[PDB]
């Protein structure tokens, strides 16, 4: 009657900026790319619908990404997953409320003064987007021989800067570091570490 | 011609508006009139309590009563000595608000490095801005970042062979208003030793 | 008051700060006419006015200078009246609000007023 099953609720994230990822799982071996249709359609007069084809995320799992032209708070969506003509599942996902920010890059290290070491990335969002002024970081640093001792430093203020006292720092070693960051006012999650970036100090 | 107004509303509580007198061609009295446009109590006013410098009139200073922040506030800088000879201002006073300076600085741990700064403001938490600032007794020049309207500072890397000293000041911007003028700094605050 | 309050403030901000081609063109001034109506009605009713203009103009030649900068800037003020208007509409949560008035105003000073009817608003709550 109902060969392919959603297994629990879907649920969504976005960036806030141009995706939203839902992700499900469904209840056996499924080739979501040939079977389901994602259709999600903005609530606002005169907006059309869309179709999303949802990649595979392990066996009986998928998931699929939201394409979006501008996302606001007020903004709520529909969402439908078809599997043919079956309807599986009817939800609601209002953006604004299941923020998961992009992962900072750009991170360097500045040793030019010897008291204290310099990192310094970049914010992902363009100035215009409603998180960009809204972000506040956390740096993780750690010995590649010793990884057992590292460090997790938070960054609560607006610029994409850190300053640590080199009097902490084990010369002669490499070490790593990488950024990620969240956004308080919008209540998100974490969003995914930058790529490392590895330095010998002296 | 005569000179030029310049209004400032401290912290919500009262404002100042005053004028530099050392530019007349005789000793005077300018009075000032005041009143709001296209809005109720159109009505123009006189200046309650005028402000006085070498024997002149220096400006003038309204309650909060008076003070009507998103509504087109408009000055009159007339001379008695002639009818016709005057200046007409409109302001829009939420942006020349100024806060005062933050109070009662706080510094506890929160972790074994994680040393938070603290601080209250007057009556304008969600309005207002913050530029951090701190250094070392050794540090040629502090070093700033910026709160948002958060209260809350915090430096994740401390040493505890130094002596920090920190200090902030407040915007009232942007959300309720462009205010360019931050408040005068706060009162240092010292922690740890050496 | 929340993010939506504060974001329709932030792209007004933006808005303000530089007048592009067709800011000098009219839209119905709702604000000089205020006939005591609700706190709602005027966030749905100016949602409304912004929603006519970038409906009309979005494609208008005028407004797309000669020099790709025009272009791009043009671009951005429809993008963010729409913006404006999801936020505004979402805030009211009216299904309709006839703006039935004449008085004209430019565009520039819409959002100018706007502005200062919307930083009031968010100077209120806490
Ligand atoms: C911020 O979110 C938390 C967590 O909610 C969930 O986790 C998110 C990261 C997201 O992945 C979603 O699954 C959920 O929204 C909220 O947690 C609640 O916090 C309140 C106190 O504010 C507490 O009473 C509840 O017990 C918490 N709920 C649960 C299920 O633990 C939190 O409410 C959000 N904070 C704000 C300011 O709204
Ligand atoms: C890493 O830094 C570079 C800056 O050189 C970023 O590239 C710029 O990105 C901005 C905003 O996306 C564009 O407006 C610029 O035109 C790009 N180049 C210039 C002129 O710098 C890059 O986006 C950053 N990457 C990350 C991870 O944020
Ligand atoms: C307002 O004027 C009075 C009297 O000149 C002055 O003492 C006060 O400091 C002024 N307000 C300011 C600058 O805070
Ligand atoms: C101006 O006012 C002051 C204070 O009332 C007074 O002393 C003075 O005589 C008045 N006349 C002028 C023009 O100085
Ligand atoms: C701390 O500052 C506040 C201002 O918000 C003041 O009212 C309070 O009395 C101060 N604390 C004390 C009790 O000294």
């Amino acid at each position: 009657a109902d060969p392919f099953k959603v297994l629990q609720e879907p649920t969504c994230v976005s960036d806030y900026m141009s995706i939203s990822t839902c992700e499900w799982k469904m209840n056996g071996p499924t080739q979501c790319s040939t079977e389901l249709r994602l259709l999600y359609q903005l609530v606002f007069l005169l907006s059309e619908a869309h179709t999303c084809i949802p990649e595979n995320n392990g066996g009986a799992g998928c998931v699929c990404h939201l394409l979006m032209d501008d996302v606001v708070s007020a903004d709520q969506y529909t969402l439908d997953l078809w599997a043919g003509q079956q309807l599986l599942w009817k939800g609601s996902f209002k953006p604004s409320e299941h923020v998961k920010p992009r992962a900072p890059g750009n991170l360097t290290v500045h040793t030019q003064v010897s008291d204290t070491l310099l990192l310094t990335w970049s914010n992902p969002y363009p100035p215009d987007n409603y998180l960009y002024n809204h972000l506040t970081y956390a740096v993780n640093i750690w010995s590649e021989n010793d990884p057992a001792d590292f460090r997790i430093y938070q960054v609560t203020y607006l610029e994409p800067s850190l300053r640590i006292a080199a009097s902490t720092l084990k010369s002669g070693i490499s070490y790593r570091a990488r950024v990620r960051a969240w956004a308080q006012c919008y209540n998100t999650t974490w969003s995914e570490w930058s790529p490392s970036t590895k330095w010998h100090n002296s | 011609p005569l000179p030029e107004v310049q209004c400032f509303v401290f912290n919500v509580e009262y404002m100042n508006c005053t004028w530099q007198s050392s530019s007349e061609p005789q000793p005077t009295n300018l009075t000032l009139h005041y009143w709001y446009k296209n809005s109720d109590n159109d009505k123009v006013q006189k200046c309650s309590h005028y402000l006085f410098s070498e024997e002149i009139t220096s400006g003038c200073q309204l309650q909060k009563k008076e003070i009507h922040l998103y509504q087109t506030f408009v000055v009159q800088l007339q001379d008695p000595r002639e009818p016709r000879r005057q200046a007409t201002q409109m302001l829009k006073l939420q942006n020349l608000v100024i806060p005062w300076a933050p109070e009662n600085l706080t510094l506890h741990k929160l972790s074994e490095s994680q040393l938070e700064l603290n601080w209250n403001n007057r009556f304008l938490n969600h309005c207002l801005e913050h530029l951090v600032q701190y250094r070392t007794d050794w540090d040629h020049s502090w070093t700033e970042q910026s709160v948002d309207y958060r209260h809350k500072f915090s430096l994740p890397s401390v040493d505890g062979q130094k002596r920090y000293t920190f200090r902030v000041r407040s915007r009232f911007n942007p959300l309720c208003g462009s205010a360019q003028h931050w408040s005068e700094w706060s009162h240092p605050i010292h922690w740890g030793s050496n | 008051c929340d993010i939506t309050l504060q974001e329709i403030i932030k792209t007004l901000n933006s808005l303000t700060e530089q007048k592009t081609l067709c800011t000098e063109l009219t839209v119905t001034d709702i604000f000089a006419a205020s006939k005591n109506t609700t706190e709602k009605e005027t966030f749905c009713r100016a949602a409304t006015v912004l929603r006519q203009f970038y409906s009309h103009h979005e494609k208008d030649t005028r407004c797309l200078g000669a020099t790709a900068q025009q272009f791009h800037r043009h671009k951005q003020l429809i993008r963010f009246l729409k913006r404006l208007d999801r936020n505004l509409w979402g805030l009211a949560g009216l299904n309709s609000c006839p703006v039935k008035e004449a008085n004209q105003s430019t565009l520039e000073n819409f959002l100018e007023r706007l502005k200062t009817i919307m930083r009031e608003k968010y100077s209120k709550c806490s």
